[PDB]
């Protein structure tokens, strides 16, 4: 049977583009497409696609559950068995829901987190999707409660493949392949097992306006970047690490509150070190 | 017995 | 950094016409790993063919053994047909009792 | 002694052709004994030699969980490698890993190994001290920094000194009558004309185990190491091996040629000649 795939993503915004490819007998040409309810009835009145099928711009009519069959002239039937199924989900068709993490977005390696999706729109289903993934979004039935519908996605035990940027979507009862606009995104970062850095203040954590204070994140480990997070919920500052004469790797953040820092590496933005001990300024 | 040690790149 | 397969075709035991034996096609030194191998009896694909689990050598090139039970004869001609990304057309290697 | 255990992993992406695949195989010396293939409908670590078959269910369950986790890890490593090398998500790539231990006659560790490759070239390797790494390029140097920060080498060293050795010892006992009993080669010389001026002498070794063997041609006692065609050692399919060595000789000089066979299954080295 052929291998059917969607490129670059099966989850695609209205107005975007997606190409279905049907790989069979080491080629990508001469195939037919089918949708889940009509299983032996080819779409577009049995169109024989001469190459990959590009849908662009994407409309809600493209959303659906697809299989392909490839041409096979020298065989009993004219054609191959049905491919694996690919579900094209088209986003941008309802008001966006909301996504929050419990207890928070920084998740220790091996532990679990809940990503809750909710909306005052009654969505029959919710979908949770990590950016850039081929994995099918996770789906849960929505639960109605006090004028909202919501679902709890359990994520973990936490490892790198689970870390990244997440969005959630809703769908309404009779158009299950039509998704809402995406929720605002949430970065879920795995922490550990890389050794924690050290945090310090210069000249010290005692400061009175208006004099300058710089916090330094330092490690003997060769971190490429440091992240400074302050309890209380504005997004971390990031700075490149610099190697010092004594062979440590350090970044200086010129700025009260309670801070921690984390190291990370090149091309690896969603896995951070264990957190430093806290520092109150 | 295979190695239990994770090798994440 | 693409490496074309070496191919050896040979029997598990010394050949003796009319005696059940095993026919082998060993492909090795290839990269990447995708490869198509069939054993042939007079140009025609033998159906009940098995192969070993993918592995590789110290130099990172892959090897696989394909094999089928068979009884050799004077007239029946056996061969191995191998395709790989590196080959424009499948290569066919005859079973030669002397190699 | 001496013996080795090795695991070999292949993780491959194939965008548009199939789902990423992870295959692992385990060997004691030249004998494969387990496999795991992510393509299977319900992937499990599975026996590939009779002497491991009677191992209990906790073994198979534990190894299956470990392979499932490793498969996930290496699928992710394929994605990471794309980032390190600035490669497109359209191309097909392969990560390969081999690791394991060598022990002496007394069953004690002689050497540990852990080497990885990307697209068929060295990527990163554990050094002989089992406490430091050699990275082949800048991409691998990122991995090296991570592994140092996470103390990976300490954990791998603990595996190689401990479980690797203890389990190799157990398998060698479980399979003693096959794994620890060398099978000597059956040997013979064949003669194949080229013209009526030249001929090929081919020295054959069949049905031997382990795979290690030395076939040499001498002409009045001098190695023809410069003029010998040596075919790659090949599996017979029954856990024994085959090899031959050939030399082109002038007609009528066949008698100054001797084939020398060395293998652990042989009491004394063999010296053969064509007749
Ligand atoms: C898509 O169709 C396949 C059958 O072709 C079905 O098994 C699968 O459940 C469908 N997936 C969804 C999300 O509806
Ligand atoms: C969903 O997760 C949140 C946080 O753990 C919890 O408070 C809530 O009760 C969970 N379940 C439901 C049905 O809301
Ligand atoms: C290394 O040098 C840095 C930068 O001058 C200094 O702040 C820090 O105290 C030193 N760290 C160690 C361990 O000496």
């Amino acid at each position: 049977k052929p291998f059917l795939s969607a490129w670059p993503s099966a989850v695609v915004p209205r107005g975007g583009h997606v190409t279905l490819r049907c790989h069979y007998r080491h080629r990508f040409n001469n195939f037919m497409l089918y949708k889940e309810d009509r299983i032996h009835i080819p779409i577009f009145h049995g169109r024989i696609f001469q190459e990959s099928f590009n849908m662009s711009p994407v409309t809600t009519a493209h959303a659906g559950n697809y299989t392909c069959r490839g041409s096979h002239p020298h065989s009993p039937t004219g054609w191959s068995a049905p491919s694996n199924p690919v579900v094209i989900m088209v986003t941008g068709n309802h008001r966006k829901p909301s996504l929050l993490a419990h207890p928070g977005p920084l998740v220790k390696s091996g532990e679990r987190v809940i990503l809750q999706c909710w909306s005052d729109i009654m969505f029959e289903h919710f979908f949770l999707h990590k950016e850039g993934i081929s994995k099918d979004p996770s789906r849960l039935v929505g639960q109605i409660h006090d004028g909202v519908s919501k679902a709890n996605f359990s994520i973990g035990p936490m490892m790198l493949a689970l870390a990244g940027t997440y969005r959630c979507y809703g769908s309404v009862t009779h158009t299950p392949y039509q998704l809402s606009a995406p929720s605002d995104p949430l970065d879920i970062v795995v922490t550990g097992p890389y050794e924690k850095p050290s945090l310090s203040a210069q000249p010290g954590p005692k400061v009175q306006a208006g004099e300058s204070v710089t916090l330094s994140c330092s490690s003997r480990s060769s971190y490429d970047m440091y992240h400074l997070s302050r309890e209380g919920g504005a997004h971390e500052r990031r700075l490149p690490a610099v190697r010092k004469v004594n062979r440590t790797f350090q970044a200086d953040f010129p700025l009260g509150g309670t801070y921690r820092c984390f190291g990370s590496f090149r091309h690896s933005p969603y896995e951070w070190s264990d957190p430093s001990d806290p520092l109150l300024v | 017995l295979s190695s239990p040690v994770t090798k994440s790149f | 950094i693409q490496r074309t397969p070496k191919i050896q075709v040979y029997s598990r035991h010394p050949a003796e016409n009319g005696k059940s034996n095993f026919l082998n096609c060993y492909v090795s030194g290839f990269h990447p790993s995708d490869i198509e191998v069939d054993l042939l009896k007079n140009g025609e694909r033998i159906e009940k063919v098995e192969h070993s689990d993918l592995s590789f050598s110290k130099d990172w090139s892959f090897y696989l053994l394909y094999y089928t039970e068979f009884t050799p004869t004077e007239k029946d001609e056996y061969a191995c047909r191998v395709n790989h990304v590196t080959l424009s057309q499948p290569k066919i290697v005859k079973w030669d009792r002397d190699m | 002694g001496s013996h080795s255990m090795r695991y070999f992993y292949t993780a491959m992406s194939r965008p548009g052709r199939g789902e990423p695949r992870f295959i692992a195989v385990g060997y004691v010396d030249d004998t494969q004994f387990v496999r795991f293939d992510s393509d299977a409908a319900s992937p499990r670590m599975a026996p590939r030699a009779p002497w491991i078959e009677q191992e209990g269910p906790e073994y198979w369950d534990g190894e299956t969980r470990n392979m499932k986790a490793s498969a996930q890890t290496y699928r992710e490593n394929l994605r990471i490698a794309l980032r390190y090398y600035n490669q497109s998500e359209a191309g097909s790539h392969i990560i390969q890993v081999m690791y394991g231990c060598d022990v002496g006659p007394d069953g004690r560790l002689l050497r540990g190994h852990d080497q990885s490759a990307y697209d068929g070239k060295d990527y990163i390797a554990l050094n002989e001290d089992l406490s430091s790494w050699t990275a082949a390029d800048t991409a691998a140097q990122i991995t090296q920094r991570k592994w140092e920060a996470a103390r990976v080498a300490e954990q791998l060293r603990a595996y190689l000194e401990g479980l690797c050795v203890e389990w190799l010892r157990r398998y060698l006992e479980n399979g003693k009558e096959t794994l620890q009993r060398a099978d000597p080669p059956k040997t013979h010389v064949t003669h194949h004309p080229i013209s009526d001026h030249e001929a090929t002498l081919r020295c054959w070794a069949l049905g031997f185990y382990p795979a290690e063997i030395t076939l040499t041609w001498q002409r009045d006692g001098e190695d023809q190491t410069q003029d010998t065609e040596l075919v790659e050692t090949r599996p017979a399919g029954d856990r024994t091996f085959q090899k031959w060595a050939a030399v082109v000789v002038p007609s009528g000089e066949e008698q100054r040629y001797t084939c020398h066979v060395q293998h652990e299954g042989l009491p004394k080295p063999l010296t053969l000649r064509w007749e």
